[PDB]
């Protein structure tokens, strides 16, 4: 009369990610109402999109405009492990997730005096297969997927960095053996080399509308 | 809801498995904030 | 871009306004709770502007310099009386910040409201934009106008003691005065008022 | 896509500005309710302990994301491991006692003890940080806990957030240091 | 053909609070009818409301009216562990439950001679943040949530003590480190200081309509 | 809210008298059927014993609330623990015998023995106190029991009241003594 | 009823699990007592 059943090996071990729920102790607790408790966020990429965070340019988010040639104010990898992204909320969020896809957004807010004027261009350099390079003048970077803006009444400029890669998803962490980037560079040229004096361009980053992380991981640090 | 799922359903009553919620009668924000975004290009776009 | 904000009999015009920044909620909206048993009573008079200097802002001060302002702060007004007469109390802040300066100055402030901060780690500052905030660029606005609802584990924050909100102002970029007009120092004031105050549990008068 | 940045208005432009279409993705692994729902390791070889949820290591996924939020709400699930006969659980606010009786109790089955703890703290929300007169010009109060477990013998402990609701975001930071090289560069299997 | 099944670790241990019921021995017992067995109570707070119990004022429930100033006949905490509540049914019921909310009720029954007259006031002092204090005269206690009554044909007076606290529920037991009350005081002033002689006011307490305990606990005593 | 107190009429005023509204709460943990339904510990290292329900410790939740009532009705569930092969149970009124056969019996499974005992006593109600010519100007009879368990080896024992119905309330007292301080003051986890 | 609950139902028949009750044919008090309470303020309330 007893129902036959066959317990199997390899099943029923403790699992820290298993769907099944634990057996109850107390019953009929009633939590205090959380109505009008403001600020809930149901998904981390939402706060990643609505809340841009500043880049780490040698400990200071802004880039200083400069008189000497050079012209390459910054030239950094579109990779979350890069030192520039080190303080950003996205690098800290993607420190955990294993893979991603989709565009990033970079916000450039000019901060200099109203009489001071400048012109800038940013360019996205696709991964190589590049013997270096990278281009150090705007005329050289013009060929690449770029955009260019001059300072005006509307200070901020939002440049979107496309996700261009052979594979549908790409690793957030960089593999130990590499002589070149797998997600490509981006660079922020000034384009006139006569600036008395100083000025500054604050830079920040936030996830694009279509960005998507996948596979949570909890890497041992260090 | 959450990382739970079965074709069946939880054996114990909901009163025993989870604390009941109570309305303030005898919500999400960042979704709305992210949806407030203006992707539409500013100024007179050309070409 | 003129904007005129009045609370009580107090008013505050500003012609450099970039707009109000609502935080966490479009509007504060109190609901009655079990914990006061309905004895709570709204007070109209508490809702008024009061202002305080934060800091002179010179070019000497580098990136990441902070100026927190714990709220509620001690004050001589009716609001400062209610902390003494009534124990439990609730309010949602409405804050302006103003750093008047020639537009020939160059630099920027990141004014922001941090709920319940105990400390702010040195690495952490770059993330500060997650909080409700606005920027003060002398080339554009000289006025920020953040507005937030009451937040906390308890529907009625204990009088004094715990501080839910703190108004932090960070020097996002160093001040620059290429015109050399001096100028130089740029005083930064705040113009703060409570909204939707409620009080409960009156306690015996001092002394 | 020029726009005033002082107003802190949200701006999110897709590569459509350069002629490339990008369809919206429906992300699921970024979801809070999905991520927070795991048995994070918290502490080792400990008998009695408060079930404070801030005991979680800050470098772990669950602990870091938990510290990315100021307020939170969670039903909890505890899972002890290691040799022991039984595990008691005192609900929040119950007086401490060296001996225990009649308090809720679970015997181990194959040296594992999993059970569900209902949210217990009086506060409508807990918080990862609490400004209790800690003003500065430069610790959380005891009521913020889900209970007080005691084990017959010292045990490893796991916590699993359930029905998680995080409120008021706070900064995440990567744990790794870049050292001499500006790009961190790490091994991958 | 046997149904597969996977026994899990961490489940099926003995639990003293588990919902599931034990396997039967005897069957078909028929209990004697309990019809017309009077006095059943389905909930402990009902008997807590309908049956007030006396307070412990130094071993005697009544407070004596007195000639010398003082005027503070009693000044006791609204907390179940307080010595005044020690004999009360509520302190003994809440000795077990871990948390509560809702108003208490205090009954004051005057007991003195019909020609003797008196006037009283009771006041509820909210938790502080009080450097002490507590007020020792009625003029000082008047500011607080109070009520005041004089003796007459209707002897009893029922003062309800509001539940005012920051948290939706508050602990019944007092935490070991405290320099001030977390639920506040209540005090019962006489208001005239000329009483020849004696008289007495019986005091008792009973749960209010809205009071609610939660989380049974069985603390080890001592 | 003045009213004559001599008539012992019930009076329950909410703070509404001072203008504060208070909605009625639907308490569940105060409920008798919910509270009494637990495995209270009763006795340790004992072989044969009567299943008298007054063996419960008076400081435990179940025992104290059980003594808060004069009469009671309960189906019961016994749970023995500790090493033993088997547990016999003689229904109330069965003659005592040092040896046992054919009487209802349960083998242990993993050193635990849980089984349900039907209410057995002839009386329509049991009582926690019984005035049997114990007059005074200043013990319960044997029929008041649910049976007579015997174990193969000494065992810990648990009782679990089922379908509990308490009749005619009696006083509860707190167990703690205040000592020198009028407020008891106790630690909380 | 009581601290028991499952989506399913008890495997054994009710006759085996619990003692059957019998009506005196071939109740609660303190609920009523607590409901008899008069919260209505006595005398001529004013203001």
């Amino acid at each position: 009369g007893i129902i036959p059943v066959a317990c199997f090996d390899g099943y029923g071990g403790f699992q820290n990610t298993d769907p099944k729920t634990a057996d109850p102790i107390y019953g009929y607790v009633y939590n205090p109402s959380r109505n009008d408790c403001h600020g809930r966020y149901s998904n981390l990429l939402d706060v990643a999109e609505a809340c841009p965070t500043f880049l780490n340019f040698d400990g200071k988010p802004y880039v200083v405009t400069k008189n000497n040639g050079d012209k390459v104010m910054t030239c950094f990898d579109v990779a979350f492990t890069h030192k520039v992204h080190k303080n950003t909320f996205l690098a800290g969020l993607a420190d955990y997730y294993a893979q991603y896809q989709g565009s990033l957004n970079y916000h450039f807010m000019y901060t200099g005096p109203t009489h001071h004027k400048a012109k800038f261009m940013v360019a996205y350099i696709p991964p190589g297969i590049e013997t270096d390079r990278l281009p150090k003048t705007p005329e050289d970077a013009a060929h690449c997927y770029h955009s260019e803006w001059d300072t005006g009444l509307n200070s901020q400029f939002t440049f979107a960095v496309p996700y261009v890669s052979a594979s549908d998803f790409s690793y957030t962490h960089t593999d130990t053996p590499a002589m070149a980037t797998t997600n490509g560079w981006v660079a922020v040229f000034q384009v006139t080399d006569t600036h008395s004096a100083e000025a500054a361009v604050v830079v920040s980053v936030s996830a694009g509308p279509d960005l998507e992380f996948r596979f949570p991981v909890d890497p041992v640090r260090q | 809801s959450g990382n739970t799922g079965s074709i069946i359903n939880n054996y114990y009553m909901q009163q025993y498995q989870n604390s009941m919620d109570t309305q303030l009668g005898d919500n999400d924000w960042f979704s709305k904030l992210a949806q407030s975004a203006i992707s539409g290009l500013f100024g007179a776009l050309l070409a | 871009r003129i904007l005129t904000t009045r609370h009580g009999t107090t008013t505050s015009t500003t012609q450099s306004s970039v707009g109000i920044t609502y935080g966490y909620a479009d509007a504060d909206s109190f609901r009655p709770g079990p914990n006061t048993s309905g004895l709570e009573t709204r007070v109209e008079q508490a809702e008024r502007f009061f202002k305080e200097k934060l800091f002179d802002w010179t070019s000497d001060k580098p990136f990441g310099t902070l100026y927190v302002l714990e709220l509620p702060k001690d004050h001589k007004g009716i609001y400062g009386y209610l902390t003494d007469a009534y124990t439990y109390m609730r309010n949602g802040w409405d804050v302006q910040v103003s750093a008047t300066s020639t537009q020939f100055n160059g630099g920027s402030l990141l004014v922001a409201m941090v709920p319940e901060l105990c400390s702010l780690k040195d690495r952490e500052e770059f993330q500060l934009s997650l909080y409700p905030h606005q920027f003060i660029n002398p080339r554009t606005n000289t006025t920020a106008h953040i507005q937030v609802p009451y937040l906390g584990v308890n529907r009625h924050d204990q009088g004094k003691r715990h501080q839910a909100w703190s108004l932090v102002v960070m020097v996002l970029t160093p001040l620059t005065t290429e015109a050399q007009m001096q100028s130089g120092t740029v005083e930064v004031y705040a113009n703060i008022a409570p909204t939707n105050v409620f009080v409960a549990g009156e306690k015996p008068a001092k002394q | 896509t020029t726009s005033s940045g002082e107003g802190a208005d949200v701006v999110t432009t897709d590569p459509s500005t350069h002629g490339g279409a990008v369809t919206e993705k429906k992300r699921v692994h970024t979801d809070v309710a999905f991520v927070m729902d795991r048995f994070t390791h918290v502490l080792t070889n400990r008998t009695a302990f408060a079930v404070d949820l801030m005991d979680t290591n800050e470098k772990t996924l669950v602990g870091a994301l938990l510290r990315a939020a100021t307020y939170y709400f969670c039903d909890l699930e505890i899972a002890c491991l290691g040799e022991h006969e039984r595990v008691w659980w005192q609900p929040n606010g119950a007086p401490r006692t060296t001996t225990l009786r009649d308090n809720p109790m679970v015997f181990s089955h194959n040296n594992v003890t999993r059970f569900a703890v209902p949210y217990t703290a009086p506060h409508r929300l807990l918080s990862t940080r609490y400004n209790g007169e800690c003003k500065y010009t430069q610790k959380l109060p005891s009521t913020f806990n889900f209970g007080y477990v005691t084990a017959d013998k010292p045990v490893d402990v796991y916590y699993r957030m359930k029905r998680a609701e995080l409120y008021c975001p706070r900064p995440l930071l990567p744990g790794y240091d870049h050292a001499d090289r500006d790009r961190f560069d790490s091994p991958i299997g």
